[PDB]
RNA sequence: GAACUCGCUGUGAAGAUGCAGUGUACCCGCGGCAAGCUCAUCACAUCCUGGGGCUGAAGUAGGUCCCAAGGGUAUGGCUGUUCGCCAUUUAAAGUGGUACGCGAGUAUCUGCCGUGGGCGCUGGAGAACUGAGGGGGGCUGCUCCUAGUACGAGAGGACCGGAGUGGACGCAUCACUGGUGUUCGGGUUGUCAUGCCAAUGGCACUGCCCGGUAGCUAAAUGCGGAAGAGAUAAGUGCUGAAAGCAUCUAAGCACGAAACUUGCCCCGAGAUGAGUUCUCCCUGACCCUUUAAGGGUCCUGAAGGAACGUUGAAGACGACGACGUUGAUAGGCCGGGUGUGAGCUAACCGGUACUAAUGAACCGUGAGGCUUAACCU
RNA sequence: GUGAAGAGGGAAACAACCCAGACCGCCAGCUAAGGUCCCAAAGUCAUGGUUAAGUGGGAAACGCGGAAGAU
RNA sequence: CCCGGCGAGGGGAGUGAAAAAGAACCUGAAACCGUGUACGUACAAGCAGUGGGAGCACGCUUAGGCGUGUGACUGCGUACC
């Protein structure tokens, strides 16, 4: 316990926290960026980067998978088709996320995640 | 008399030679080089103060450097005491293994523990304060495989020592 | 009512933080323990571990006295019970003070433990240690050549304490025994959804179960209570008068308890008595005053440190360690192994800059004050 | 007699013991009780001894012992 | 006129004797909360004051040792009803 550790808690229950990562996901990748605080950003990150990984081989057994973990039928029609192609040179680290200061309501730090690169 | 430090590889049960799966430690003996020796009239005291690993230069900084110079050799992980047996004195620069290690089998370690946390006072008294973490003084241990090519330190039991932390082991008197 | 709100001893309309004596403590914070059945502390006026005298002490085993608090000093059946009665152990389940100690067991405050900010150690910074001082423990059954031997009339029956073998406890690690391991896999009931079957996902405690990666775990084992040394009380004494003897003492002058210390280790130079070793750096100018460890202005911003970025087997927050484009510090990818069941594989290991770790900025100096002594001038 | 309704000084503080009744001020001296190795001020004074026990510096009655006490 | 948010509020100019009279509007002390000024304090124990007191800045008799602000320290000192 709190010694060699991956996954930080953020206090949840196991079935919720499941279902906002699957749909932060989904948003993130629908708008290709997101605004999210930092202590989630890498929860976010650390969650999606194997399903971008694993759209590289395109398979019915692989689709079956992305829909599943995903739940969205235009998300895994977009998949497998566009991001595999524009990261095909690249292994590992297709997104970054860069700090942008904190939320003035709750005082709660932001950053922004997008796609390496971000367009074309 | 001379002490070595490194670091614990593992903790596991080997087969003996009868062929008895027994628990025994994987400390590496890596070559401790002499840096500096003490003198009873400069210093007040005599003993040596050695070295081990190799930290790149970015870590150490030019005052250390410049002490490490004045060692005359590579800066490591850091510096280890070690008394002298109060006879023969050794030289700054050579490094020495386990060696003869092999002629006391009662060696005793000397190391850190498990990287543990505040503990509550109902899982650690059954008030708050910490446990691990401190230097151990476990001793009359037996040397088991003093097989210097691998340069592997293995001695009866278990080692206090977490995965990766630095540990000491010293010619002991008691038992 | 206001506080610059320490402990012990003595007095006290009687447990004193405010009285007299005595000891300790750098200043200011954060998280806990609640002293004002759980938790313990102290004296011996001693239950045992015991060692020494006497013994109606042949040896074990004992009876009385002298020393010893270093350590331990139970579980059950009757009471609310202290106490007390019965069963089984052990070395014992010891006697007393603390209002049989302990019922604040918005704690404002004092008291104890873990951990921080400011400053000092006299030029600054970096580490490495001597180290006074405080703390952890001196536990224990059996056997073996010694040995049915010396001593002892026979019988009885050693110094031995050298070796191995269990138990209560702390320290240490998951590799063997497995548990946990809702972040890994598989089986599956009801309902909804993907145009529909197959096939997938949400809810029903992870819907309910079968295993389990890494880590943590005791039910697993590794070390253990030294030996030795100094000093010892009682006791035991080699030689020996005063006092033609004796005598532990008057002369010469020793051994000696498990009781004290050291011997092993943790913290520890805030030890203000502020310790020692090494290394790197700062080697400008000008002005004024009440005339000196004086002040001020421009330039300089060195060594070193820290806030950010990646983070950790360090962590409540602090704090510590590693990386930071002169790169494997974190994330992901490939390979290997485990798990599950040809596939997925979280946390196990090697490689990979593919991504994030930048350029920068901030604090930090300009030679270190005075007095005495020895060295070349 | 004290306090009640007298301060002050000595005894470690101590309301009950001892000296001693403050008009005020003054950087003078002399004394009461009590002390003159310091803290804390004064002789480490002088004469002849007891005490060798830290009794002094806490302990009766009883026959030098009695003596064990304030963690 | 300007800052400010096209507000509130504030700052310049002017009126106004006076704006240290501005619509919270005569004069505006204390309790309570701040900034700067001068001093002390990070090895020192208790009704926190009393006499002594070197130093630290200023004006003074232009020193001649005077006071203002404070007290490192010293002996003493166990709140009121």
């Amino acid at each position: 316990m709190r010694h060699r550790k991956s996954g930080r808690q953020l206090n949840r229950n196991s079935s919720h926290r499941q279902a906002m990562f699957r749909n932060m996901a989904g948003s993130l990748v629908r708008h290709e960026i997101i605004k999210t605080t930092l202590p989630k950003a890498k929860e976010l990150r650390r969650v999606v980067e194997p399903l971008i990984t694993l759209a590289k081989t395109d398979s019915v057994a692989n689709r079956r998978l992305a829909f599943a973990r995903t739940r969205d039928n235009e998300i895994v029609a977009k998949l497998f088709n566009e991001l595999g192609p524009r990261f095909a040179s690249r292994a590992g680290g297709y997104t970054r996320i860069l700090k942008c200061g904190f939320r003035a309501g709750d005082n709660a730090p932001m950053a922004y995640i997008e796609l390496v690169d971000r367009s074309e | 008399m001379i002490g070595l430090v490194g670091k614990k590889v593992g903790m596991t049960r080997i087969f003996t030679e009868d062929g008895v799966s027994i628990p025994v430690t994987v400390i590496e003996v890596e070559a401790n080089r002499v840096t500096q020796v003490k003198d009873l009239a400069n210093d007040g005291y005599r003993a040596i103060q050695v070295t081990t690993g190799a930290k790149k230069a970015n870590r150490v900084t030019k005052p250390e450097a410049g002490h490490f110079a004045k060692a005359g050799v590579e800066a490591g992980r850091g510096l280890w005491e070690f008394r002298l047996a109060e006879g023969e004195e050794f030289t700054v620069g050579q490094s020495i293994s386990v060696e003869l290690f092999a002629d006391v089998k009662k060696v005793d370690v000397t190391g850190t523990s498990k990287g543990k946390g505040f503990a509550g006072t109902v899982k650690r008294w059954n008030m708050a304060g910490q446990m691990g973490n401190e230097r151990v003084t476990v001793q009359s241990l037996d040397v088991v495989r003093v097989d210097a090519e691998r340069n592997l330190l293995l001695v009866k039991g278990a080692v206090p020592g977490a995965t990766g932390s630095d540990l000491i082991v010293k010619p002991a008197v008691k038992a």
